[PDB]
Parts: structure tokens; C-alpha cells; sequence
RNA sequence: ACACCCAGCCGC
């Protein structure tokens, strides 16, 4: 079948420098041609949009999409053990007003 | 008793004891716990773990050739 | 009902503007009412672009890109017709089209502009605003442009090309008394037009126990519609709006228990 | 390549006022006056008038 | 061979779009053309329910 | 190549539907309006006109994605007067506020074009 | 179909046997003329 | 957020940024070897065994496709079957999801002599979101 | 309808 509201991807960006580099999403599917993303998920990947392209990689066997729900989702996967600090942040325009 | 491991179930543990459980449901094996609507294998698999009655047990390879056998049931759950 | 009574003035009323103050009113009526004006208003133009012969130094899609902007007089046709849509002809229908045909050819030496004035509609209550002219392609010697064009009737949601108006200004509280925009430094901000105050001050003192109920407008049209038309129609296609949410409702409560 | 049909920003029709502008530079007329001349009041519609280039006049020049 | 074609090879069922915010997303979330949704699919085993 | 038609911004297909009511359950006589393929236009209006209501203890309205074309619209009232009533009122208020405006309009323009 | 030339615009008569020439000015370069079926523009 | 750029749809309904892709694709007739011609005709089904599931009734009778013809991705605009050593297709499909008009068709001969056409396909490009 | 080689360009 298609890919739907709900089906479990990974989402990846080079360089793939570390383990947050490569997340899972939930799929939203929204009618334009771009992947869109929530702001704060760009910290870890270390990604902008001033022209950055970006990977989808899509499971098709229940083990794999249960891997990535429960070994690299991204609200597990927000504290690194690179730095024992949240590797997500709030950024940007949401961070300077919310001062 | 011969059961020097954790007795903690590791977050690898969970994933792929979802998996597998989650792809026999798929697979039309029985199911151990009520249903009250889901259709989906995974949420079916969360509700097997949360209610400890999955039939799987794991083999844990120590780094010397010796296995050790744990139920699912009698390990400790992560939530 | 729990409704209070705006009130209207007209400052001045020319052939493109209908300047007009609304009083006693909430400011999210206002602001519909300016989104209305932009989108919600249906006016004439051309979406359905046949080209017969191109042979012009701009190529079709331009063309066909270019006849669409063109304004269409509208002034009481667009309240008759019907969306295409929303008829029961097959493609198109002279209830809900208006035809034009536009068979321009150069054979001068001179460059032969292809006007607004050259497009030969059907209904001859429909017609490009210019009868200064809205030059469409400039050709030379041996050069033509044989299309047939067919005008809808159509939201400015849609595109900005049925949008009426050009441009509609929306000042309320123009004397920041009501502080709703804070200004860092207020004696180097410029008074605005409708200001009460003098030069000596800079902005009206704080008022605690204030709404803002009053609103000016420039309403200024395109062409299309005259600028009387596009307000009176504003209103009530926001009336037929939340008539038409009335009704759904209305269905929806009867079906629920 | 040609004047656009209608300002992007605002909606002014500004497809009928590149010629008579011309008329106005070939009259001996200040740009902005010529502006002023219009009707183009927002300074959206005198960005439409004075910052266009007449390109199709070169494309004319070739053979069709 | 090793390097090249063991490590790193190319794969089944990848996407690639320029990317652009979206404040009105989860962070666990991403949004995706439907173009490409028709194209990757997933494959449903049919269970009695 | 991925582009929405013009027209999906404000028509309904076949089968979707224009206003449904949802019952809120976390605080009680609360409901969720979700008004199909409408915008910003409608919300606003009625989030005022409801807000302008003594007996609406909550009014607010949010479009959940600007690629996307629903409003949802909640309300609270006071356990005397149902929040489906208090949509009636206010969608019935802003017909008599529009054709109010639309007669004043054009008396205005009648009088300023007489002379 | 047929072929109009490129410097004097004059339409030819060529299906698929002949050498590419035109009949008067003898230009070997020669385009095709725009179909005779008719396609939908949208405006918009 | 993040070097990025919020668009007026209305501007750009009305001419902001509004462009066009001209794509050209070139192919010509290599005669050369004993056998081995690939003459321009409209491929049909009967002969020409190796074939497509693409639309091949836009062609002309020349074997080329005409200025003015829509044309969608996997679509054709060259017939050129050569004989096989009955023939078998030779001919170019458009890019992979590609779009557009055929702008002009150019038949001439070139350098080595032969049988030389290109095909100009516009497609207009309105700013879509994810546009530098 | 390829396969090498070369060049240019994108994001970090
Ligand atoms: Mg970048
Ligand atoms: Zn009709
Ligand atoms: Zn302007
Ligand atoms: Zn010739």
C-alpha cells in the first residue's frame, strides 16, 4: 500500500557526523514538494533551509519500523551522550520571543 | 542461580521483541490480550508488553559461549 | 442578540476610490470585511486560453499569462452569471462564460501593438476596462496572434487575477492612543492622515477603558468592479457566507440527536 | 521582457502606463513627476514603471 | 568493492527534496509530497481484522 | 508537479463535510467546531462574536495548518446555555451585523451620489 | 507533416524520402510548423 | 525560520518570479555499418518488436513530435527504428517527471552530414514553495 | 536504450 498519516521513516542528512544525524519520523503527508520539518529538529542535523536536501528511508517489515519506534523516534533520542545535554533546543524566532 | 545478567529489559530487548511479536500478529498468531480496537500489529504488541503476557523468551549470549534463558514475563519492563 | 450597530461615512467617492469610515464595530468585522475585499469578491476574467496561431517573440503560456490579468467591466453581470462549476452546461455555456476572440495580424513596418482594445468579446457587457491601453505583445512584420479566450466567474482565493481591488488600506486608531503598536521613539514617527493631534505632540495618551471602534478604508479598484460594487458585494457575500454556515448547521443539529 | 499586465504587490493595472511614461521621458519630464503624472502613488506601482526594461523591443529586431 | 559496494550501497525505497520549516509539525514529525508518499510504499501483511 | 488545485482552498469534494460538532470531554459543556475548507475570514468573526457573548466562559479558534483548510472553533459556556446555541446566536448576529452595514452602505452611497 | 524554412519562411513538402533542402533558397536548416490540434491554457 | 523566505501568492499569481525551462534534445540519424540505419517514422506495434508502454500516437508522420503538443513525463518525441542484424526502437523519452510544450522542432543536417533534429520543450515554472 | 573520462554546480 502507500505510504500514509502515521508510517515511520528514517530521516537522514550528510555529512552523517553522529548518531543524531539520523532520526525517525512520523509521516504527515502536506500537498506541496518539499519535506518539511519541525525547526528545532535542524540542531541535531545541523541542517538549514537555505537549499539543504535531505533523505527519506522507509521500512517495509514490522520489526524494522518497531526498531525505530522505540530505538531512534525523535523524543527518545533527545538527550545525547556526546555532552549528557538535550541535543534539541528551542531556536530561532520561538527563542527570541519567547524572552 | 546461574543468572548473573541484568534484570532489566533492555531498550534493544523491547524493540525487537515488538518487532517479532508485532510481525506473528501480522502473521495471524493468537492474540494474549483483549482487543477493544486497534488494527495495527505494533499497538497490539504494546498492549501484550504492558500487560506481561507475550509468549516470547530471550536467549542472552554471555561473551564465553554461555547462554542464559529469560522469559519476558519475569524480566522488569522499562515504563 | 448581543450585536451592537456599526455605522458608515464616504470621505470622498471617486471613480476608483470609495474611502469610507466604519464606527461601532469590532475590529475582526473590520478585518473580514478588508479579506473580503480582497478574496471573497467574484469578478470576470479570462481562464480558458486557446491559441490558434503564436507566432510572437512571446511564447503561449505568457500570452495566455498576460490575458488573464486583463480586468473585466463586471458591474452587474457577475451578480447574474453562474460558476462553471456549479452549471449544468457541458464545458462552457453562454450562462456561465463570456466568448473572445482576438485575430490580430501585423503587416506594417511599423511595430503593431496588440492592445486590450483588439480582444472582441461576445456579450457586449463585458469588455476590457481601457473603452491608454493594456498593451498585450508588441509585433513585427509578419507576425500574428489568432486565440480564443473564455472568461469565468471566480473567487480572489483563487487566484489574484479575479482579485477586484488594487491595493485596499486599512487604518484603525490612527492617534496611537490605544497602545497597539509601541513606538521606541514616537516624536520621529510621521502623523497620518486621519490624525487629530497636533505637530507639537507625538501620540495620543493611554486610554485603559479602550476598544478600537473605528476603521478607514481606501478601498481602490482594479477596474473590474466600480468601487461602490465592491463593498456592496463584500458584505454580502460575508452575509451569504455565514448564511451558508446557518443552514449547514442548522442540518448538522437536526442529525445530531 | 515586457511591462507587466499588473503590479505584483499591490493589483494597480500598470500594463497601460509604460508607453504614455515613455511619452513622459520624451516630453522632457523628471521620472518622478512623470510617476506623479500616473497616478502611481505606492511606491509599488513607481518600482513596476521605473525599474523595467523594454526587452521585447530588442526581440523585435530579429526576423521572425 | 569493499568500500564502495559492501559498507555503502544504494538502496530501495529512499527519497531526496529540499528541505523547508514547518512550526505547525511535531518534532517527531515530517511532512511529505505526495508524490513521493504514491511512489514508496509499504508492504501490509492481511491479517483477519 | 505536487501543487493543490486553486480551487481545493474553499470547495468540498464528494463526500467530506462543511461543519461537524465534537463534544470536548476534558471540562464539561464544551465543543469543537471544525469548519471545513474555510479560512481566517469566518474564524475571527465569530471568536469576536462569541467573545462578545456574557455567557461564554472560552471562545478561540485555530487553523491547524496553513497548507490545510480547517478551522477549529471551541467553545465554553456556563452550564445554562448550550455552546451550540451560543454558535447560533453569534452566526445569526453577524447576519444582522452585515445587512445592517450593507443598508447603512448604501444610503451612504445614495446620499453622497445625489449631491 | 511539413516543414517551413528558416530564412524565407516558405512552407516545403517533404515526407520522409527526400533530402533535407529547401525549395527556393536552398537553407538546410528548416523547422516544423505548430500542430494544427488545438491545447487548453490556463490563465491562471 | 533558518534562511528562509515566506512568498505572496497573489504577487506571484500575478508575475512575481514566473519563469521558463527550455530543454533541448538532440538526436541524429547514424547510418553508419552495413545494415545498420535508423530511419525517422512513427514506430507502430507491428514491426519494431522492442517497444515501450509510452503514448506513441503524438508523433507525426515525419517521426517527430509537433511544436504546440502537451507533453507529460515518459512520453516520446522520436521515432527512429533501426534494423536489426524485424527492427527494434531507438528512440528517447523525456526526463523521468518532467513537463512541459514542444516549443520548436529543428530538422537539418550537421557536421558528419546526417540526419539531425532537435525538439525544444518549454515549461513554464511558477515559484513553488522550495524555490531558491 | 550505455560505460569510462572530464568539467561545473548544491548542502555541511
Ligand atoms: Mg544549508
Ligand atoms: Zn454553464
Ligand atoms: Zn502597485
Ligand atoms: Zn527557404
Amino acid at each position: 500500500r502507500h505510504m500514509c498519516d502515521g508510517d515511520i521513516v528514517i530521516f537522514n542528512r550528510q555529512p552523517t557526523l553522529h548518531k543524531m544525524s539520523m532520526m525517525g519520523h512520523r509521516v504527515r503527508i502536506l500537498p506541496w514538494s518539499t519535506f518539511r520539518l519541525n525547526l528545532s529538529v535542524t540542531t541535531p542535523y545541523n541542517a538549514d533551509f537555505d537549499g539543504d536536501e535531505m533523505n527519506l528511508h522507509l521500512p517495509q517489515s514490522l520489526e524494522t519500523r518497531a526498531e525505530i519506534q522505540e530505538l531512534a523516534m525523535v523524543p527518545r533520542m533527545i538527550v545525547t551522550p556526546q555532552s549528557n545535554r538535550p541535543v534539541m533546543g528551542i531556536v530561532q524566532d520561538t527563542l527570541t520571543a519567547v524572552r | 542461580q546461574k543468572r548473573i545478567t541484568t534484570p532489566y529489559m533492555t531498550k534493544y530487548e523491547r524493540a525487537r521483541v515488538l518487532g517479532t511479536r508485532a510481525l506473528q500478529i501480522a502473521m495471524c498468531a493468537p492474540v494474549m490480550v483483549e482487543l477493544e480496537g486497534e488494527t495495527d500489529p505494533l499497538l497490539i504488541a504494546m498492549k501484550e508488553l504492558k500487560a506481561r503476557k507475550i509468549p516470547i523468551i530471550i536467549r542472552r549470549y554471555l561473551p564465553d559461549g554461555s547462554y542464559e534463558d529469560w522469559g519476558v514475563d519475569e524480566l522488569i519492563i522499562s515504563d | 442578540p448581543y450585536a451592537n450597530q456599526p455605522t458608515v461615512r464616504i470621505t470622498e467617492l471617486t471613480d476608483e476610490n470609495v474611502k469610507f469610515i466604519i464606527e461601532n464595530t469590532d475590529l475582526a468585522v473590520a478585518n473580514s470585511i478588508r479579506r473580503v475585499f480582497i478574496a471573497e469578491v467574484p469578478i470576470i476574467a479570462i481562464d480558458w486560453v486557446q491559441i490558434d496561431a503564436n507566432s510572437s517573440v512571446l511564447h503561449d503560456e505568457f500570452i495566455a499569462h498576460r490575458l488573464g490579468l486583463i480586468p473585466l467591466t463586471s458591474d452587474d453581470i457577475v451578480d447574474k452569471l453562474q460558476y462553471s462549476r456549479d452549471c449544468t452546461c457541458e464545458e462552457f455555456c453562454p450562462e456561465c462564460s463570456v466568448e473572445f476572440t482576438l485575430d490580430v495580424r501585423c503587416n506594417e513596418d511599423q511595430t503593431r501593438h496588440v492592445t486590450s482594445r483588439d480582444l472582441i468579446s461576445n456579450s457586449p457587457r463585458v469588455i476590457p476596462v481601457t473603452s491608454d491601453d493594456i498593451l498585450i505583445v508588441k509585433l513585427r512584420k509578419g507576425q500574428e496572434l489568432r486565440l480564443r479566450a473564455y472568461a469565468k466567474k471566480g473567487f480572489g482565493k483563487e487566484h489574484a487575477k479575479w482579485n477586484p481591488t488594487a491595493g485596499v488600506a486599512f487604518e484603525y486608531d490612527p492617534d496611537n492612543a490605544l497602545r497597539h503598536t509601541v513606538y521606541p521613539k514616537p516624536e520621529e514617527w510621521p502623523k497620518s492622515e486621519y490624525s487629530e493631534l497636533d505637530e507639537d505632540e507625538s501620540q495620543a495618551p493611554y486610554d485603559p477603558n479602550g476598544k478600537p471602534e473605528r476603521f478607514y478604508y481606501n478601498v481602490e479598484s482594479c477596474g473590474s468592479l466600480r468601487p461602490e460594487t465592491i463593498v456592496l458585494s463584500a458584505l454580502s457575500g460575508l452575509k451569504k457566507k455565514l448564511s451558508d454556515l446557518q443552514t449547514q448547521l442548522s442540518h448538522e443539529i437536526q442529525s445530531d440527536v | 521582457m515586457i511591462i507587466p499586465v499588473r503590479c505584483f504587490t499591490c493589483g494597480k493595472i500598470v500594463g497601460n502606463k509604460w508607453e504614455a511614461y515613455l511619452g513622459l521621458l520624451q516630453a522632457e519630464y523628471t521620472e518622478g513627476d512623470a510617476l506623479d503624472a500616473l497616478g502611481l502613488k505606492r511606491y509599488c506601482c513607481r518600482r513596476m514603471l521605473l525599474a523595467h526594461v523594454d526587452l521585447i523591443e530588442k526581440l523585435l529586431n530579429y526576423a521572425p | 568493492r569493499v568500500r564502495g559496494n559492501l559498507m555503502g550501497k544504494r538502496v530501495d525505497f529512499s527519497a531526496r527534496t529540499v528541505i523547508t520549516p514547518d512550526p505547525n509539525l511535531s518534532i517527531d514529525q515530517v511532512g511529505v509530497p505526495r508524490s513521493i508518499a504514491a511512489n514508496m510504499t509499504f508492504a501490509e501483511i492481511v491479517t483477519p481484522f | 508537479m505536487n501543487a493543490p488545485p486553486a480551487f481545493e482552498s474553499f470547495l468540498l469534494f464528494e463526500g467530506e463535510k462543511k461543519i461537524t460538532i465534537n463534544k470536548d470531554t476534558k471540562v464539561p459543556n464544551a465543543c469543537l467546531f471544525t469548519i471545513n475548507k474555510e479560512d481566517h475570514t469566518l474564524g475571527n468573526i465569530i471568536k469576536s462574536q462569541l467573545l462578545k457573548d456574557p455567557q461564554v466562559l472560552f471562545a478561540g479558534y485555530k487553523v491547524p495548518h496553513p497548507l490545510e483548510h480547517k478551522i477549529i472553533i471551541r467553545v465554553q459556556t456556563t452550564p445554562d446555555y448550550s455552546p451550540q446555541e451560543a454558535f447560533t446566536n453569534a452566526i445569526t448576529d453577524l447576519i444582522s451585523e452585515l445587512s445592517l452595514l450593507e443598508e447603512r452602505f448604501r444610503v451612504a452611497i445614495k446620499d453622497k451620489q445625489e449631491g | 507533416m511539413i516543414y517551413i524554412c528558416g530564412e524565407c519562411h516558405t512552407e516545403n513538402e517533404i515526407k520522409s524520402r527526400d533530402p533535407i533542402r529547401c525549395r527556393e533558397c536552398g537553407y538546410r536548416i528548416m523547422y516544423k510548423k505548430r500542430t494544427k490540434r488545438l491545447v487548453v491554457f490556463d490563465a491562471r | 525560520q533558518e534562511d528562509s523566505v515566506i512568498m505572496n501568492r497573489s504577487a506571484v499569481d500575478r508575475g512575481f518570479f514566473r519563469s521558463v525551462f527550455y530543454r533541448s534534445y538532440k538526436e541524429q540519424e547514424s547510418k553508419k555499418g552495413f545494415d545498420q540505419e535508423e530511419v525517422f517514422e512513427k514506430p507502430t506495434r507491428e514491426t519494431c518488436q522492442g517497444m515501450r508502454h509510452a503514448i506513441y500516437d503524438k508523433l507525426d508522420d515525419d517521426g517527430l513530435i509537433a511544436p504546440g503538443v502537451r507533453v507529460s513525463g515518459d512520453d516520446v518525441i522520436i521515432g527512429k527504428t533501426v534494423t536489426l542484424p524485424t527492427k527494434r526502437d531507438c528512440s528517447t523519452f523525456l526526463r523521468t517527471s518532467e513537463t512541459g510544450i514542444v516549443d520548436q522542432v529543428m530538422v537539418t543536417l550537421n557536421q558528419e552530414g546526417y540526419k539531425f533534429c532537435k525538439i525544444r520543450v518549454r515549461s513554464v515554472r511558477i515559484p513553488q514553495i522550495g524555490d531558491k
